[PDB]
């Protein structure tokens, strides 16, 4: 009952999500009904840096190649 | 002397409060035998007003003291010991734990309504049989069994929790000849009669099943749903007696009893009342009944 | 406030008799904390040693129930209720060994080793862990954490084979929104941080952390009692790892708090890492070194 809803989407949304100083939302989660949306009032929306300068003691993005294949 | 045959029948000593019809020096044995067929807290309310209706120093502290002790009671199902739970003691109230833990413990000297192959026994907890539902792990006949205890004279009684309008059987099991037959008894509500059996290991079917003539066994009624049933047995030096009487039933009282039997027992010393040493034949065939320790009336049973 | 220090501290408080020195209101508040650093056996016997030199008459028999009373006795396995079930206050032993049956127990309040399928952990009949020990179903587990502002906590080495243990503590890092951690090498010679995540098998982003002394000679042998010392200041935590009765085993490092902080109060879980598989942590809390009374 709610902090077990909450609970189970928080930890494992943000550790697999991209860090906090490469991108930034607005509301942490997302409506469904379309009535729902209509009454809520509040824009849903991202900020997105992509070469957000690195921070130190944050981790940094790696280089990932896939060689021969290229797929 | 008197104690031993009295312990058969537990259903009887206590019954409608006849605990306080005993006397001083005798009881301490009743609550040590081991062929009580009680639950303990049928036994413990029955200690409890023992120690009552005198009014209860000197030989009052270690009265109590020894009665308690003998009551068995550091092997009860633990949420029945907060019931009851007293200020009084804890030195022989003592572990109501430990041996309860590492499963090192006194005997039980309860047993019935035996649960093996399609048949478990529901535990209230601790290590009482209290219930042997019908389980299927896996319609069919079988049968289900006891363990031995050395009775003159027995009243060990039945409840009935849900029935489908009878479909039951009852009597006892008796290993009296050369090589093991285990000869047993085998009353239903079918073929109007005692249709006696052999037992050879095997508890998944009954074999050998004989029709008896010697019994009057009518049938006014057809088991309804919470009705107690009283076996009583009889030992003798040339037959066993059973009787399978339906108590607040003004009828139902079906009697017979068995074959010769070849050996005999006597502890001797001023009484040649036999011991056998039977087991007992309870028996559950649909999902359904789930019997076991009855509750200890109101009134009275033949005490007056 | 005194008290609220010397809770989480009570590793070494109860290793050397020193909460003998602690008057009768003062253990009392300090039992009814929810940081006590022991099993409650030793809990039961430090304040039976207590009960020896001052108290133990109906009004100092209800001062030693209120002593008592505060100790709970349903973390016990049955052996170490059937060698000290004195016969004046068994009515505590049958209360609480009855929620051991129904299973509702209170809360610990201690830090239970949690259970993963890398470091298995068995019980003696309690909530408390006896030992931790390295199975397969760097790996990692953390203990449970407290708020704390100086904190005394430690482990004996009953067995281990190639003696690859890394002691240390964790931090939540709240600036950031980490969970970045802080241990100790001794192949290095120096501290080591990194971060965890939810799987126990991964420290990432290994990283030195010079400016903190290291005295260390040789690799962790069976019979080593290990002692680490935590003490939140404004701005730094002292991270002191020893081994006890061993003059050429110990280190000490300065870690910048990366969120400086009521009195420097911050929740830190217990931290521990091995390789070897089969190595034996037992969870002891400084059985008492004692004070030789003359």
């Amino acid at each position: 009952s709610t902090g077990s809803a909450a609970q189970q989407v928080l930890q494992e949304i943000q550790q697999f999500n991209s860090p906090r100083y490469f991108t930034r939302a607005s509301v942490a989660r997302v409506p469904h009904s379309s009535s729902l949306q209509q009454k809520l009032h509040l824009p849903i929306g991202l900020f997105i840096r992509p070469l957000a300068p690195i921070r130190p003691g944050s981790p940094t993005v790696p280089s990932v190649n896939f060689g021969n294949c290229g797929v | 002397e008197a104690i031993r045959i009295l312990a058969g029948c537990a259903y009887a000593l206590f019954s409608g409060m006849r605990h306080l019809e005993l006397g001083p020096k005798g009881l301490q044995l009743l609550l040590l035998q081991d062929n009580i067929q009680l639950d303990e807290p049928q036994i413990y309310i029955c200690a409890n007003a023992w120690l009552a209706q005198q009014g209860v120093p000197g030989v009052q502290r270690d009265m109590a003291m020894a009665v308690y002790r003998s009551i068995r009671f550091d092997s009860m199902s633990p949420s029945q010991i907060q019931v009851c739970r007293d200020p009084l003691l804890d030195s022989l109230l003592l572990e109501a734990c430990l041996r309860k833990f590492s499963h090192l413990e006194t005997k039980p000297r309860v047993f019935p309504w035996q649960g093996n192959d399609q048949f478990t026994v529901e535990r209230d907890g601790g290590l009482y049989p209290v219930l042997l539902k019908r389980t299927s792990r896996s319609l069919i006949w079988a049968w289900t069994l006891g363990d031995s205890r050395l009775i003159n004279e027995a009243l060990w009684g039945i409840e009935v929790v849900r029935t489908a309008k009878g479909r039951l059987h009852f009597g006892i099991a008796v290993e009296d000849k050369t090589t093991q037959s285990r000869q047993v008894c085998y009353l239903d509500p079918a073929e109007k009669a005692f249709v006696t059996g052999t037992i050879t290991n095997e508890p998944t079917a009954v074999s050998y099943r004989t029709v008896q003539p010697g019994g009057d066994v009518r049938w006014y009624r057809r088991l309804c749903d919470g009705d107690i049933v009283i076996v009583r047995v009889s030992v003798t030096t040339s037959a066993i007696h059973l009787s399978i009487q339906v108590l607040k039933s003004r009828s139902m009282r079906a009697s017979y009893m068995l074959a010769l039997r070849s050996p005999v027992c006597f502890p001797g010393q001023l009484l040649q009342r036999p011991f056998l040493a039977i087991w007992p034949f309870i028996e559950a065939v649909n999902i359904g009944d789930t019997l076991g320790v009855a509750e200890l009336q109101v009134e009275a049973i033949d005490i007056p």
